[PDB]
């Protein structure tokens, strides 16, 4: 799954 | 609220202790209490609030994915019938996740966003609003699914509009917002081209502004730029 | 209890799902519900019960150590005074830990142990009783500290006596019991020589019985033997 | 800290 902050 | 009797400063102190102990549920409860004191949050305090709930909901999302996958497998042809338990437990975890999202959204609506005048605070809270509607959207299957997705989009878009007017392209809040809005497009809005365009443009405009930064600001900005690159690499 | 209305088999099914999702609090609540149905537990079910509470209390112990260390540092000369918050939050985590221990001990006393006739089940439950009194002992500072330590010792000793009479020296339950009782001696009873003697003797007697085992039993026994060796290496 | 099971 993709990176989020 | 059970934190009503505790000093604001004590709540913040304990949030920090909870973080050190990796007790994120506690951290989140302490920060909810702090927000409910009704005073605006400093930058450090906003960070504590976001870290707490990110970790709590992050765990719930991971569990929900494990359970949804098992449930999906159960509904494939040839899977022997095992009763309602998988659905029930996925629903249980889902309902708790929605509860946490509703709690965060409630804090933002009552009254963090409306009292946030500076770009850095307002963008930060609107990003959170987008994020927690995005988490609701991940699990949404009903009549309200489209309205949930639009709520996420609308919050992200307002944050984007402010960030572009008021913050430099290397600002970590502007970067993190763009990162997440790009993921919203890829994962939620079925708009991979928009997701890719956003991540690329954000990366490139940040690259061109790095020359203005100190070493420490450079470190902060480039960390998030690398996350944009990681996503682009995943998607292209 | 909130699990009173759920089928025993459904509770077990959901404990397994919770394990897969790393939702150990849920796993523990499901297993408590299953125990409270009043039927004896199978080997697999005993394992689920132990895994659940081990993970829950393991987390609480880790957090308690982080907080106790901060508190210790606060009471060193030259440390500026930061108020009651560190003690309060260490107490909070401590009280929750004691609660979980009391819950497990309550399940064992009502009525798992008294219904456990076979060596493998009885030793397993008495080991758990020792373990949860050991966790209470780690945080105990009052009038009852010695009685808590003795409660741990007594439970471990009964388990040891049965295990030696009824189980081969390579039996994983006998091994795991010895491992933990040895740690009890080192960490709780201030008896490092007893801890070392126990770990060594257990290791050596197991070594000499490995020849009797299948490949799969050999794997199980040697895994725990390596833990005995790890501890001996730590202590010598 | 030492190993337990
Ligand atoms: C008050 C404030 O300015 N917060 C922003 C701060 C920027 C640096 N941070 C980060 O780089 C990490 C740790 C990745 N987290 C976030 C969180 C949210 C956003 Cl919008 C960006 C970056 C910590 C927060
Ligand atoms: C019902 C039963 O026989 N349980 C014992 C079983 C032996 C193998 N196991 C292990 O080796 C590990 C995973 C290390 N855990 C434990 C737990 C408790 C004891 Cl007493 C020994 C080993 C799983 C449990
Ligand atoms: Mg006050
Ligand atoms: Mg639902
Ligand atoms: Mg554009
Ligand atoms: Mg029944
Ligand atoms: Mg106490
Ligand atoms: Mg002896």
């Amino acid at each position: 799954f993709p990176a989020t902050v | 609220g059970a934190m009503g009797s505790m000093e604001r400063a004590s709540l913040i102190q304990k949030a920090k202790l909870a973080e050190q102990a990796e007790r994120y549920e506690d951290m989140a409860a302490f920060m909810k209490g702090a927000v409910e004191k009704g005073e605006e949050l400093s930058c450090e305090e906003r960070n504590l609030l976001s870290v707490a709930y990110k970790n709590v909901v992050g765990g719930q999302r991971a569990a929900w994915r494990v359970l949804s996958s098992i449930e999906q497998k159960s509904n494939e042809e040839g899977s022997e019938e095992k009763g309602p338990e998988v659905r029930e437990y996925r629903e249980k975890v889902e309902t708790e996740l929605q509860g946490v999202c509703d709690t965060v959204l409630g804090l933002l609506d009552s009254h963090l966003i409306k009292e946030a005048g500076d770009a850095e605070s307002r963008v930060f809270y609107l990003k959170m609003k987008g994020d927690y509607y995005r988490y609701l959207a991940e699990v949404a299957t009903g009549d309200d699914k489209k309205r949930i997705i639009d709520s996420a989009r609308s919050a992200y878009q307002e944050a984007m509009d402010i960030s572009k007017k008021e913050m430099p392209p290397t600002n970590p809040i502007r970067l993190g917002l763009a990162l997440n809005f790009s993921v919203f497009h890829y994962e939620i809005a079925n708009s991979p081209e928009e997701a890719i365009s956003l991540a690329k443009t954000t990366f490139d405009e940040a690259m061109a502004d790095l020359h203005t930064l100190s070493e420490d600001s450079y470190k902060d900005s480039t960390l998030i730029m690398q996350l944009l690159r990681d996503n682009l690499t995943l998607w292209t």
